[PDB]
């Protein structure tokens, strides 16, 4: 098997900008083979540049494509928003036939701190014996954001279950959601619950609580 | 599958280059262009070439480098009703090679006969010369030129044959050449293709070296452009003339040769996945490319023999062995340094015949080694035995009426034969296995289908191609003669039944393949419609 | 125009047997090789079996090879492919990509059509309202959430108001976690808008015959 690895895995790129990516094949590939799709966040894929340069029907002319032998390269002109998508090459010279790991191009944009807003358990659930807390991080850049539980007044680690969203398709955006999830009995023996959201727009972190009684 | 392989891949170019590019291209080719309106010719000729031809060439190289054995096998494992056209092809094969060497020889004792200051063939105050000769070409027949008594009096001495039945005298001389050439074969392929593919640079090469040398004194030669005028300067009133588009139809058929069961054993070797449309093009052309710059060889040297020695270029330009043993010698006798554009020009004609003998002889090994594997297991031995029935009976035209014998077999042995032979390949494979099956083929071996162009030129254009020029050359027989010379009934007889012998094993292993096997008619040509892969 | 549409494929017990289908429409399905491309919940593109236009060409990947069996119709232009000792790894959603050329690779892609092999056993959510601490509510827009949570297999279809608000919807993925999926949305509205006009969180999972309405009342 002809294995292929792209890089970057991830690129945060202004619009407008230059971004270049790459192919590796572990064996040697024909140039006439090496193929390039895009793929959007939940759609199939589409055909983008056949044997090594040539661009497919509808491919802006702002695609290029150069590369030979054991080292291949995608490279858009100037970017646009609407080319946020994840990309992967393929090689169609021997069987099994193999697709590269891919490279996801991602919008970059200002800074924007989240706004935290944390939700107590449900009443419907408060029956079923179960109660879980939500806490909402919506609309904030870069990705990466670290969320923290606090239980009365300690710190609770495990019980969690975080969930991120795709970059917006508007505001280049990102929004996730922690939900701790706790016994009725384990839930009703404390008050006070706590979210603390930390993101690089602040070193003291955005916090959201409340008391079981109020 | 442990089948071979070429050693390189120009062993496979250089192998079919060379049973391509032989004297057609040198001698009948130029006179088709000169004849019928000059550059002109080049319209019907490359349409005739484009629609016919190429797509022929490119049907066979793709089968054998596909179903990857030889010609009798290559047709039972793909329409099992029609294998009798393997064994049609491969006899035809096998006739040829009784004639066809000899020309070599021809050439291998003019070489010998090129060993001397004064070339033999350019005075006319010799022992075999006649009261009745000319210094050079003329127009009435009565009165020969020097060159052509040397040919017919001492190199074949015809003139002491009254007929085909007259063979008379056994002339060693020749027979030593001809041994010289089947033993140029048999050390040249009988340890395989291995060999083989080596030994056809020498032979396909050499020519394009003799060609350069012999294109530039033949240019700078004193009226050489008045050569090059009446080769290509166009006349397009032969396009009009139906005579025309045979011409170049029948040319381009012979000159690529495709259904002849040698580009299928050449391919067989080849690799799976190699490109070979590629191949079909690239090949295709050095061909034609070759015949397009040899007119200039022969044609500058044919406008020097009218501006200096004085002949009319209609009594000089002529086509057949007459040019190259003949006419091209004896202005080569006239030019300064003659010794070396004599021996050259016949290392190049040897040459010229060799890779496409070498094809014949493939053909014939290939067939039968893909299918009767005691001589598979047998080669180096197995080809001993051929190459000896044909020295053995190839005594016969070295004999003083050798021609004669030789004539009959150049018009019957693959005349007509070969031509039905094909018309049945082209329908086996467009419509009885299926372009729809042979697509798919290709697009599995090269990586696309072949496009809606070629599908069309195999499916309708070929057939009607082929039979456009067995239509318009029925119409045309005639008995066969030479000067006046008019064969015998019974030897014409006996032409038709070489030339029946190979067609015949068509409808008859049709015949005795449905006879052997059993079911009910459609189910029985079911069965034998079927392919082997499938 | 062209255009493929992949059908058959859900949940199926590890060492199961199912069978996938592509409609093609809009050319020649006669003159064209397909190919399957898986996609795991990964997001890494992987070739499964390719089968030529007649169908009598028909190459593997190592990974299915024995298990799988790519065939084709080109009467009805149905691409097939039939599957026997399911693995989990085999979970994925499966594409029919149209190639023909080699050397243009694959033209059209469908929609594809999702493959779940688990042993786990099919439960419905129960969809939970959150409505905001009844504190502060001191701020100028609202957020609101909905949980639909502990359900199987994916998917799960929420909308906001029947599909009529959408700016302000953030309709969070599901993740997996014992055998069970775990789905959140948030929307953000106006604080004249909210508890003034309903806002109610309409649910949808029918691998379990689940309809579910859970509007947003405050605490
Ligand atoms: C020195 C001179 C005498 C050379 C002789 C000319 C030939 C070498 C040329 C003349 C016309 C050319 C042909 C004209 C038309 C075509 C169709 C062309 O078709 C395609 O482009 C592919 C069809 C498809 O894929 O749909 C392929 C090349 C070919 C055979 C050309 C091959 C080379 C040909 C025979
Ligand atoms: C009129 C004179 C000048 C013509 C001379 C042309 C000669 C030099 C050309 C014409 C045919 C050509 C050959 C045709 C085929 C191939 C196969 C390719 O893989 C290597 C080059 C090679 C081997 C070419 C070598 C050069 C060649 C022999
Ligand atoms: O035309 C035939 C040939 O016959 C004679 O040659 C004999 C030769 O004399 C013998 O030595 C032996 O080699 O067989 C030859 C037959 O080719 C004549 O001498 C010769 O002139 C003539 O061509
Ligand atoms: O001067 C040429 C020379 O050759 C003649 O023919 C030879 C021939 O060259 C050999 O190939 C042999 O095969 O046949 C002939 C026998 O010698 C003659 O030898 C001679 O008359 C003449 O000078
Ligand atoms: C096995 O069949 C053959 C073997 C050798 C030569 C031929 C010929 O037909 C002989 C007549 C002239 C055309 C040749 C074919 N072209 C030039 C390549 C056929
Ligand atoms: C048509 C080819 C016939 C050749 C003679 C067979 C020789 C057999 C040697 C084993
Ligand atoms: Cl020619
Ligand atoms: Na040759
Ligand atoms: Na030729």
């Amino acid at each position: 098997e002809n294995v292929l690895t792209q890089s970057p895995a991830i690129m945060s790129t202004s619009p407008g900008e230059k971004v270049t990516m790459t192919c590796r094949a572990s064996s040697s590939v024909g140039s006439s083979y090496l193929h390039w799709y895009q793929q959007k966040s939940g759609a199939s894929p589409k055909l983008w540049i056949y044997s090594t340069s040539n661009l497919a029907s509808g491919v802006p002319a702002r695609f290029s494509g150069s590369g030979s032998g054991t080292s291949y390269s995608l490279t858009i002109s100037s970017v646009e928003a609407e080319d946020a998508a994840t990309y992967y090459c393929q090689q169609f010279s021997g069987y099994p036939l193999t697709f590269g790991s891919g490279t996801k191009l991602e919008m970059k944009r200002a800074d924007a701190a989240p706004t935290v807003s944390i939700f107590p358990p449900s009443s419907e659930q408060l029956t079923s014996g179960g109660a879980s807390v939500v806490c909402f991080l919506n609309n904030f850049y870069p990705k990466d954001i670290n969320v923290k539980w606090k239980i009365d007044g300690s710190e609770r680690q495990n019980g969690v279950l975080n969930s991120w969203t795709d970059q917006d398709s508007k505001d280049s955006t990102y929004s996730m959601s922690s939900t701790l999830t706790l016994t009725k009995d384990e839930y009703e023996r404390h008050n006070s619950y706590t979210c603390e959201a930390t993101h690089k727009t602040s070193t003291s972190p955005i916090v959201k609580s409340f008391n079981r009684n109020e | 599958d442990e089948r071979e392989t070429w050693s390189g891949k120009v062993d496979f170019l250089l192998s079919v280059i060379g049973f391509a590019v032989d004297l057609a291209n040198v001698w009948r080719f130029p006179y088709l262009c000169y004849k019928n309106g000059g550059g002109a010719f080049l319209v019907p000729y490359g349409i005739m070439l484009a629609v016919g031809g190429i797509p022929l060439f490119y049907m066979e190289l793709a089968l054998g480098q596909h179903n990857r054995k030889g010609a009798i096998t290559c047709w039972g494992r793909l329409v099992p009703l029609f294998k009798g056209i393997g064994y049609a092809v491969v006899l035809i094969a096998f006739y040829v090679g009784f004639y066809y060497n000899v020309i070599i020889a021809w050439s291998l004792r003019f070489f010998f006969a090129s060993f001397t200051n004064s070339l033999p063939w350019t005075s006319c105050n010799n022992i075999w010369n006649t009261p009745n000769c000319r210094p050079f070409e003329g127009h009435v027949e009565g009165f020969q030129s020097a060159a052509s008594e040397y040919f017919n009096r001492y190199i074949l001495e015809l003139n002491r044959s009254e007929g085909i039945h007259d063979l008379g005298a056994i002339k060693w001389d020749m027979a030593l050449c001809l041994l010289i050439v089947y033993l140029i074969c048999y050390f040249s392929l009988w340890k395989g293709i291995s060999t083989s593919g080596k030994v056809v640079w020498f032979t396909a090469l050499f020519p394009y070296a003799v060609l350069l040398i012999l294109l530039i004194r033949g240019l700078t030669l004193p009226g050489s452009f008045l050569g090059i005028q009446y080769y290509l300067t166009p006349n397009f009133s032969a396009i009009y003339k139906a005579e025309v588009w045979v011409d170049a139809a029948t040319q381009v058929f012979f000159s690529l040769g495709p259904g002849f069961g040698v580009l299928l054993a050449y391919a067989s070797y080849n690799k799976y996945h190699n490109n070979v449309y590629k191949d079909a093009l690239l090949t295709s052309f050095i061909n034609s490319a070759t015949s397009f710059i040899a007119g200039f060889v022969i044609f500058s040297v044919l406008g020097y023999m009218a501006h200096t020695l004085g002949v009319r270029i209609e009594d000089v330009a002529t086509e057949g062995p007459g040019l190259v043993f003949v006419v091209y010698p004896a202005a080569i006798a006239t030019m300064p340094a003659s010794t070396f554009w004599a021996l050259i020009f016949f290392m190049m004609l040897a040459t010229l015949g060799l890779d496409s003998s070498f094809g014949g002889m493939e053909a014939i090994i290939t067939a039968l080694s893909d299918e009767f594997p005691k001589i598979k297991r047998n080669r180096e031995l197995f080809v001993a035995g051929l190459f000896s029935l044909y020295f053995v009976v190839g005594l016969a035209s070295c004999t003083q009426g050798g021609f004669y014998f030789l004539h009959l077999l150049d018009r019957y042995a693959a005349g007509y034969s070969i031509l039905v032979a094909v018309f049945f390949e082209a329908i086996a494979v467009s419509w009885i296995y299926g372009t729809n099956r042979f697509s798919e083929d290709i697009r599995d071996m090269i990586g696309f289908p072949p496009g809606r162009y070629w599908q069309v030129c195999w499916r309708f254009v070929a057939p009607i191609f082929l039979l456009f020029i067995t239509v318009y050359g029925l119409i045309g027989y005639e008995p066969l003669t030479y000067a006046d010379y008019v064969y015998p009934s019974w030897a014409n007889a006996l032409g038709w039944c070489i030339a029946g012998s190979s067609v015949v094993m068509i409808p008859a292993v049709a015949i005795f393949k449905l006879l052997s096997t059993p079911g009910s008619l459609r189910q029985r040509f079911t069965i034998l419609t079927t392919p082997w892969r499938d | 125009e062209v255009q493929l549409v992949e059908s058959g494929g859900g949940l199926v017990k590890p060492g199961g047997s199912l069978k996938l289908s592509c409609a093609a429409s809009g050319f020649t399905f006669s003159s064209y090789a397909m190919s399957w491309v898986r996609q795991s919940p990964e997001k890494r593109l992987e070739w499964v079996a390719e089968i030529s236009s007649g169908g009598r060409y028909i190459y593997y990947s190592d990974t299915v090879t024995g298990r799988f069996t790519i065939s084709r119709d080109n009467a009805r232009n149905i691409l097939h492919l039939e599957m026997s000792s399911l693995r989990s790894e085999d979970t994925a959603m499966y594409y029919c990509a149209r190639g023909e050329v080699r050397q243009r690779g694959f033209d059209y892609w469908g929609q594809g059509t999702t493959l779940t092999v688990s042993s786990a056993k099919t439960t419905a959510p129960s969809v939970y309202p959150l409505a905001p601490v009844c504190g502060d509510t001191t701020g100028s827009s609202v957020t609101l959430g909905c949980l639909v949570k502990g359900y199987f297999p994916e998917p799960v279809t929420l909308t906001w108001n029947s599909g009529s608000l959408s700016s302000g919807v953030h309709t969070f993925p599901a993740v997996l976690q014992s055998d069970l999926y775990t789905l959140s949305s948030s929307v953000t509205v106006t604080s004249s808008t909210w508890p003034s006009q309903s806002i109610t969180c309409n649910v949808a999972h029918p691998a379990s015959s689940t309809k579910v309405d859970k509007k947003i009342e405050p605490r």
